[PDB]
């Protein structure tokens, strides 16, 4: 029902983890209050260990398990509280959840806990090894995540699966964070990682989710770990598989709450055991001060202490808790005031002089900091601070037993186990940074300390002294006790969580925002104690399901991320719309409130003081202000940056500004309060700066982001762009570092010395090659790049980055990220942005990364693209590219308009005995048939006809060879198509509307010689290929059947842009040649796609311009409905892990009932697809919609297969396509998809051309793929993205047909481009010369290079490179420039041919072809290749060079390479019969021996490598007849 | 200059530099017409307004030519600039010019720099400047070589733009005292050539290889006749980090001032 909106501020509980909810206290058994002059004490005594029961026994381990046992060095018999859970802890994978006191050792339960998953994971011959599972142990502290790293680094090795800290950069820790096995960290960490899509990878490869801490769901930010409890839940739900979760969480009630939150087992699942499982009985004196007075508790407190320590000094050890650094070690040396005040007496914790170790006591006494003052007595202290092994040699110096009193931090005690016979919080007073004033501190810190107040060894009943408020008094009673629930502190946090959850992809409506609140621990929570949470019983007894209170409390946060901007949802509906900022707030752990003020006050110009600014503007410590006292070194703060923070006075936003730019450069200040806020504004920095410079360079602002991530990298970096990146490499001198810098001896002029020169600068030459060292260290490079414009609108631009310095995995690491940015003429308008990556493998080795940058209608000098190292400030190269020489393409003039035709009918042809194949199909004709109909079917002349694939040139062409046919009943047409499946799939259809109606024979011809030579001219419509009417017709003058043909189609004509065009345009020229000799013309069809430069094909044809009919792709048979998805995340692994959701969602928001065709660039990944497609709508619980008949009448085609995804997947009504799949499977595929039982097909990406079955929405799903040649992967085709994209076709009974394609933020602006827009098509003869010039020349067609030079002047080349100058590498328009690009032609190729000594150039006039290039034609061979034989083969060789020869040709050259596929063809050749020398599994060549000498063994192989073994012997003996030749 | 709070109080105001540029006014003045006519790109000066600063004089060095077919408008595609060191009514720069592989088609035009202040005349300084350069370099003729003066006047960006005169080149090459009254200085050395804004065309930026442009900040740093590379890449801001060293590595804070406050959350990763 109608939404209503809430206030939920008040709604909130401050003072999270000491809210202390529950009102009143239990007391233990012995405790008493104590009453003294203004303070209470609580005397609290111990607890008591559970009775013994009978045959109650403790495990060794050596009664676990015999496997598990390893690892286990240290240990004799299990712990009582890990010997009562680990039977169930390892047997299954029933989840844990564990109740109990610090002293226990829960690490050890879930240390069980996991040896289940290794024993998941086991093999005889084959270890626990890590590319099987992963799972992750998660706790909120990172010092626990140091300790526990090298806790389980050490004691996991024994079985070699690797645990580290998930402390990486997304992608500078992907590599080496693969190949770690299970991993530590902190929840908010862990979902920091995973909202960013790091975790896209390991999720299901998890198992084991282990929650140490688990009680901190009562803490501060509770609602990162519960926001990840729910999405572990809800996304092992949504996908029905199963994790684990094993939580061990302190002693207090809501275990049943959090056990159903956990979604573990109660019943056999959970435990209870109260504090007497904690090891030292610990008698707690709960103290508070009750008074207000502050200068007069600052010595009562002190007072307190003294007393305290009075009772310790005698034979006891005292560890003191502050919430400081340096009050470790002024309490101390107070307590050498206060034994000293006593007169010495109570001082000498001894029995003597001599006695307790004063030899040591001495001997030990010059340290690092001051603690010697008090060290030579017996007062110790602790922190991190004083140096690096200072706390390492206090706390191991305690546990000597010489350090009979310390006062330390809280991280000291967070540390290693440092166990103390009594220990003592002092005060329990925090300052905040992040609430900005007094604190009562954190809850785990309270239980950390508490376990180490009496050990499990050193102490026996531990002494617990807590100093505190005698307000928070009573709640220190419940903490000391397990009173308190785990609460959720949702309420707060919503607005964020719910932006982020849409952001991802975890809410679609508010329907799945209720579905959010369904399974978190706040709405658990009130599902026990809505009265307890604003909720009362009347409300809630009036509405059961609290799905009205998930309409209310979602709702609002929906509404204020629509009052910020950073949602967009539809109150109708219920469903949002995420943004660019939105997504930065999400990716950063940013709020969306001071994240859309930035983006308001940040502007274009904005200077860097104003990027400061609206960093200051962080309204995370919106709680920042003005320190009274502290103004004075505030200003001083004000006075020594260069960028002032005058704009404002000594204010809230002036301590942001000042303590940011003073802890930039790296000051110091002597007040606490000031130090914390510096520390505390710049280590937020991170996340502002992060989403600031997201959404900046998402947006466009060229100079600004610059100016941004400058900023950012004084972040990171610690230091600002006028000192050098030198100080980034820290095992350098700064004396060395600022002597290059008195005199600045550039950045740019420093390798320009030798490490003699080099030194020569600062005068330091035992330092020089070390600087050389460092500089050859920083990541540098190098580019080089080639821009040829395509239209005036269009200019393609390659980028080859190549590194001009090394690499080392000590200094660069396992990867390099440098960003380039294309930009326009002032730097502030930003065309667009590369994140490239030098690989671990791919150092120093060349990068290429094109781009097609606008330009349109444009007069204007040049543009740039900056190269520069994310990490690495100071660290950039630049692109120029000038446009003085660069000229415009001509523009092409607008398309024959569509006219207004009445629809024909298949009576438009009178010959009904014709027609009779053709009054079955369709009534009415289309657009382009209606027009040009006058211009092909009554009329004879050439034609050429631009229309989009899915139009119907078929008729087109149709006519014109039912014409041809109808003059003379055996006159033949040559239809020929640049695809041999496609024209296969003519043959197929034509064959059957022709022969068995028309009597003519049709056919479609081979490779084989005598085969064509007999079929050929004995048919009336004959089928060919590129290269099939090249090899053959380059016979022409004694080729006389193919010299008796009537006509000539050329259908798909503009693939002669693209690759494998040239040959087919050169038999169109030859052929047209060929005409004008043969003194009767043969019409020539020209049918392709909407064209640009159209008139360059008809000139090309010599057609009629009246009657050649040129349409856009706007005039198709049947429209695009396209829609285009765009791709921010560059690494294809998370991109296709978020690819397939959104596929869904696309699909039934365009045509829920219609077929899908679902292009995936995998034969391997269609399966996926439409299986993860499966699974996600099983979350749209509805399953197999895609499914419109029955199960057991689709079963016939169910008998007839092997693959057993299939079973499920088309059971289901989505199936996937691939290659190995059974020739009957592929029909019987097409057959379900196409009587729509199974409404879907998930395609690979080689299928969609020779596809007849068209579906009703195409969907192109990344559309680039991966080749081993650069080992990395290439964006698509024009026409295949056209392809794949209207194999959409539905022209019979649907109104439109659609289109959509999710592709990368790169190629997002030429897709959408250059997807309606028209396409052109120019010169590639030019590129590929020595083909047709060895051949005619022997053919005796090129006998001179004046007959070169006429065959260049009848080409294609001839119009395209005067049309288009940019690509001709030529800038001249005229003539003579024609002249000067035909002379280098012609003397250039037959230059090549005779360099090769391939033919004979005579007298420099000239040219005919001799042995070599001779059989190299005839044999349709390389001359390169032809080349590589006659220069390495020899005399002397066998079979052994006959192999690597014949592999060794380039009629294999254009080979793949699979993923990870260099393992393969190695540890094939291992065992295969011929290896190789230092060779290459990514090498075609030996790849290419490989398999056929794998197959003249005839070994066991893949089809996947014998598709490419018959190809290869497709062009084998070819090369090895021409070898004995 | 301060170089202290005058330094911040004129950075401060750079911080805001970028609004000026979208308000201008172009001197419109008596034309001979025989003269070159010369375009400008407002991209170049949406740049060139931005990284300037308010006191110190900043300058470049134009670069484009002439359309086919059309000599007499000239075409200007490129604006470098140079190493220097800028008084705050002259700049002052290195000799040796720039030339590059985009540099190899285009001849300089002459040269722009910034003004905070007004006057509607040339400065004997620019006049002198210029014919000083040309002096020495011939690559600038007498009938091509231009200077545009860009002042920064409430609420609007004004570049006014002279030629000089056979004449101005006699008493420049001839100067030897800058003051800001020479004798000898009056009308009779400059003259203002034609200049238009231009929505037609986008050019490039230039930059020192080894450096950036502004060594304001370093005038021990500069030459008179130190030699340059040049490269394509973005000029940094007058007030850079980067040509702003001492003031960021102004550093003498030492590592005990950690071990203070030494309680070590992090509660994040």
């Amino acid at each position: 029902a109608p939404r209503q909106v809430l206030d939920l501020e008040d709604l909130v509980f401050t003072q999270g983890s000491h809210f202390m909810a529950n009102k009143r206290c239990q007391l233990p058994d012995g405790s008493f209050r104590r009453q003294r002059k203004g303070y209470e004490e609580v005397h609290v005594p111990a607890l008591k260990p559970k009775p013994f029961g009978s045959e109650e026994q403790l495990l060794p381990v050596e009664k676990l398990p015999k496997y598990a046992q390893a690892g286990f060095e240290g240990f004799k018999t299990l712990n009582r509280i890990q010997s009562k859970l680990y039977r169930a802890a390892l047997e299954t994978d029933e989840n844990l959840l564990l109740c109990a006191p610090t002293g226990a050792g829960k690490t050890n339960v879930a240390l069980m806990c996991m040896l289940r998953e290794i024993g998941k994971h086991i093999n005889m011959d084959g270890t626990i090894n890590v590319d099987d599972f992963k799972i992750i142990y998660i706790a909120p502290m990172r010092s626990l995540v140091q300790e526990m790293v090298g806790s389980f680094g050490k004691r996991l090795a024994t079985y070699g699966i690797t645990v580290a800290e998930l402390t990486g950069d997304h992608q500078l820790c992907k590599e080496e964070i693969s190949a770690t096995q299970i991993i530590v960290c902190t929840p908010e960490k862990w979902d920091i990682i995973t909202r960013k899509g790091g975790e896209r990878t390991y999720t299901q490869l998890v198992r084991l989710i282990i929650l140490d801490e688990i009680h901190l769901l009562h803490d501060d930010r509770g609602p990162v770990l519960e926001a990840l409890v729910a999405r572990a839940i809800r996304n092992i739900e949504m996908t029905q598989e199963d994790v684990r979760l094993i939580g061990l969480s302190a002693t207090l009630p809501n275990y049943e709450d959090v056990a159903t939150f956990l979604r573990v087992d109660p019943a056999k699942g959970l435990f209870y055991f109260d504090n007497s499982f904690r090891p030292v009985p610990l008698e707690q004196t709960y103290v508070g001060i009750t008074e207000k007075k502050a200068i007069k508790r600052f010595q009562i407190m002190n007072e307190i202490v003294y007393e305290k320590i009075m009772e310790h000094a005698g034979k006891n050890q005292v560890l003191v808790f502050v919430h400081s650094r340096k009050e470790t070690g002024k309490t101390a040396r107070a307590i050498r005031d206060m034994c000293l005040e006593k007169d010495t007496l109570g001082l000498f914790l001894r029995e003597g002089s001599a006695s307790t170790e004063v030899l040591r006591t001495e001997a030990e006494q010059c340290k690092n900091l001051e603690l010697k003052d008090l060290l030579p007595y017996g007062f110790a202290i602790h922190h991190a601070g004083m140096t690096r092994v200072d706390r390492t040699l206090v706390e191991d110096l305690f546990a000597d037993k010489h350090i009979q009193v310390l006062v330390s931090t809280a991280t000291l005690a967070w540390g290693v186990n440092l166990p103390a016979h009594t220990v003592i919080i002092k005060g329990t007073q925090v300052y905040s940074p992040e609430k900005g004033r007094w604190t009562e501190l954190g809850a785990l810190d309270i239980l950390q300390m508490l376990g180490r107040a009496g050990r499990p060894q050193y102490d026996t009943k531990g002494e617990g002294i807590l100093i505190t408020s005698h307000g928070e008094l009573q709640y220190y009673l419940s903490l000391l006790n397990q009173q308190l629930p785990i609460e959720s502190q949702m309420v707060s946090k919503l607005p964020d969580m719910l932006n982020a959850e849409i952001v991802l992809g975890n809410v679609q409506n508010a329907k799945d925002a209720v579905n959010w609140l369904g399974y978190a621990y706040l709405y658990i929570r009130m599902l026990r104690s809505p009265t307890l949470y604003g909720i009362s019983h009347d409300d809630l007894k009036g509405d059961p399901l609290l799905d009205q209170r998930r309409l209310d409390l979602v709702h609002t946060a929906a509404l204020m991320l629509d009052k910020n901007n950073l949602v967009k949802y539809d109150k109708k509906t219920g469903n949002f719309q995420v943004t660019e900022l939105g997504r930065i707030a999400s990716h950063y752990y940013i709020t969306n409130d001071t994240v859309q003020t930035y983006n308001q006050l940040l502007k274009p110009t904005l200077s860097e003081i104003e990027l400061f600014r609206v960093f200051s503007l962080s309204s995370e410590f919106k709680n920042i202000t003005v320190r009274e006292e502290e103004k004075l070194e505030l200003q001083k703060l004000l006075e020594r940056v260069p960028i002032p923070v005058k704009e404002s006075i000594e204010e809230p936003s002036a301590k942001i500004n000042v303590l940011l730019q003073a802890f930039i450069s790296q000051l110091k200040l002597e007040g606490f309060a000031l130090m914390a806020d510096m520390v505390y504004v710049t280590q937020s920095a991170g996340r502002l700066m992060r989403a600031i410079f997201e959404i900046v360079l998402n947006r466009g602002w060229a100079q600004l982001t610059d100016k941004t991530l400058n900023l950012c990298k004084m972040i990171d970096k610690r230091m600002w762009q006028s000192m050098c990146p030198l100080r980034q490499f820290r095992k350098l001198p700064e004396e060395v570092v600022k002597k290059i810098e008195k005199k600045n001896f550039p950045f740019e002029r420093l390798y320009d010395l030798n490490h003699n020169e080099i030194g020569e600068l600062i005068r330091m030459p035992k330092m020089g090659k070390t600087i050389h060292k460092y500089v050859h260290l920083f990541p540098k490079l190098e580019l080089s790049v080639h821009l040829q414009p395509i239209t005036r609108s269009t200019l393609k631009v390659e980028l080859t980055i190549t590194p001009d310095f090394q690499w080392d995995e000590k200094v660069h690491g396992s990867s390099e990220a440098f960003w380039i940015l294309v930009e326009d003429v002032d730097s502030e308008v930003i065309l667009h942005h590369e994140y490239f990556l030098l690989k671990a493998k791919y150092a120093q080795d060349e990068h290429l990364i094109t781009f097609f940058v606008p330009v349109f209608e444009p007069l204007p000098p040049q543009y740039f693209i900056r190269v520069v190292s994310d990490r690495w400030l100071s660290c950039e190269t630049q692109l120029p590219v000038s446009f003085r020489h660069l000229i415009l393409p001509e523009k092409y003039p607008p398309p024959t308009e569509l006219l207004d035709l009445q629809p024909l009918p298949v009576s438009a042809l009178r010959n009904s005995a014709f027609e009779s194949l053709y009054q079955d199909k369709f009534p009415f004709f289309n657009p382009i048939q209606t027009q040009v109909f006058n211009t092909v079917y009554n009329s004879d002349d050439n034609v050429f006809v631009g229309a989009p694939t899915g139009s119907g040139k078929t008729i087109c062409a149709e006519f014109a060879i039912l014409r041809m046919l109808l003059q003379s009943s055996e006159g033949r047409c040559v239809y020929i198509t640049p695809m041999e499946a496609l024209a296969e799939q003519v043959y197929m259809d034509w064959y059957e509307k022709f022969q068995d109606r028309l009597n003519k024979k049709v056919v479609l011809l081979t490779g084989e010689t005598s085969t064509d030579l007999k079929l050929l001219g004995k048919g009336n419509i004959i089928i060919s290929t590129p290269e099939k009417w090249d090899i053959l017709s380059r016979r022409w003058k004694q080729r006389k059947n193919v010299q008796n043909i009537n006509l000539f189609v050329v259908d798909e004509v503009h693939l002669i842009g693209g690759e494998n065009g040239p040959v087919l345009e050169v038999i169109c020229s030859r052929m047209r040649y060929i005409s004008s000799q043969i003194e009767r013309p043969i019409r020539i069809v020209a049918l392709s796609s909407s064209l640009s430069n159209a008139k360059d094909v008809a000139h090309w044809l010599g057609c009629s311009a009246t009657s050649t009919f040129n349409f856009h792709p706007n005039v198709r048979p049947v429209p695009l409905e396209l829609h285009i998805q765009g791709f921010n995340i560059s690494h294809t692994q998370t991109r296709l892990l978020s690819m397939a959701k959104p596929v869904y969602h696309a699909i039934t928001k365009h045509s829920p009932k219609k077929p899908v065709i679902v292009f995936v660039p995998s034969r391997k990944q269609t399966r996926l697809t439409a299986i993860d497609i499966l699974t996600t709508c099983a979350a749209d619980i509805q399953r197999q919609r895609f499914l419109h008949c029955t199960e057991k009448d689709l079963i016939p085609y169910l008998e007839k297969l092997s693959d057993s995804t299939l079973k499920e997947t088309l059971l289901n009504g989505v199936g996937y396509l691939h290659e190995g799949l059974s020739p009957m499977e592929r029909r019987l595929v097409e057959q379900l998809f196409s009587s729509g039982a199974i409404q879907v097909v998930v395609a690979s990406r080689s299928l969609c051309w020779g596809m007849n079955v068209a579906a009703h929405l195409v969907i192109i799903m990344d559309t680039q793929y991966y080749n081993g040649k650069i080992h990395a992967y290439v964006d698509y085709p024009i026409y295949d993205v056209l392809q794949m994209v209207g194999h959409a076709n539905r022209p019979l009974q649907d109104d439109e047909g659609r289109c959509v394609i999710m592709c990368q933020g790169s190629k997002k602006d030429f897709f959408k481009k250059f997807l309606y827009e028209p396409l052109p098509v120019e010169s590639h003869l030019d590129h590929c010369m020595h083909d047709h010039f060895n051949a005619e020349i022997v053919t005796k067609t090129i006998e001179n290079k004046q007959d070169a030079v006429d065959y260049l002047t009848w080409t294609f080349l001839y119009r395209r490179m005067t049309q288009n100058p940019n690509y001709y590498n030529l800038q001249g328009i005229s003539h003579r420039h024609l002249s000067d690009h035909l002379s280098e032609l012609v003397e250039q190729t037959l230059s090549d041919l005779e360099q090769s000594k391939c033919i004979s150039i005579e007298d420099e006039m000239d040219v005919a072809p001799l042995n070599l290039g001779m059989i190299a034609a005839y044999y349709y061979i390389n001359y390169t290749t032809i080349e590589l034989f006659s220069m390495s083969l020899n005399a002397k060789t066998k079979v052994r060079g006959l192999i690597e020869i014949i592999s060794n040709a380039a009629e294999y050259e254009n080979i793949p390479i699979r993923h990870h596929e260099d393992n393969l063809l190695r540890q094939l050749a291992q065992k295969v019969p011929h290896k190789l020398n230092n060779p290459k599994f990514n090498d075609p060549h030996v790849k290419t021996n490989l398999l056929l000498q794998a197959h003249l063994s005839r070994m066991q192989l893949s089809a996947e490598l014998q598709s490419d073994t018959e190809e290869i012997l497709s062009k084998a003996i070819r090369l090895i007849q021409a070898c004995v030749d | 200059f301060s170089s202290k709070t005058e330094w911040r109080v004129r950075a401060i105001s750079a911080a805001n530099l970028h609004l000026r540029t979208n308000h201008i006014y172009v001197s419109s003045d008596d034309i001979k017409e025989t003269g070159y006519t010369y375009i400008l790109p407002k991209n170049v000066l949406k740049k060139f307004i931005c990284i300037s600063d308010l006191r110190a004089q900043i300058a470049g060095y134009l670069y484009g030519v002439s359309p086919p077919d059309n000599p007499q408008v000239k075409e200007i595609r490129c604006i470098v600039m140079v190493p220097q060191w800028g008084t705050h009514q002259t700049v002052h720069l290195p000799g040796q010019l720039p030339q590059h592989e985009y540099l190899k088609e285009m001849e300089p035009l002459g040269w722009i720099h910034t003004q905070p202040n007004e006057s509607p005349q040339l400065s004997p300084q620019d006049v002198t400047t210029h014919a000083k350069i040309m002096a020495d370099n011939p690559s600038w003729d007498g009938e091509k070589t231009i200077i545009i003066t860009c002042s920064f006047t409430p609420g609007s960006c004004t570049l006014t733009a002279y030629k000089l005169t056979p004449s101005g080149y006699e008493w420049g090459r001839q100067n030897t005292d800058k003051g800001n009254n020479p004798k000898g200085y009056l009308p009779s050395h400059y003259e203002r050539v034609q200049m238009l804004l231009s929505d037609r065309f986008l050019g490039f930026f230039m930059v020192p290889a080894q450096s950036s442009w502004n060594y304001n900040f370093m005038g021990v740093r500069h030459d008179p006749n130190m030699k340059y590379e040049l490269q394509l890449a973005n000029p940094k801001e007058f007030y850079h980090e980067v040509h702003r060293p001492s003031h960021f590595l102004n550093f003498a804070l030492l590592q005990e001032g950690e071990v203070y406050s030494a309680d070590r959350e992090d509660l994040y990763a």
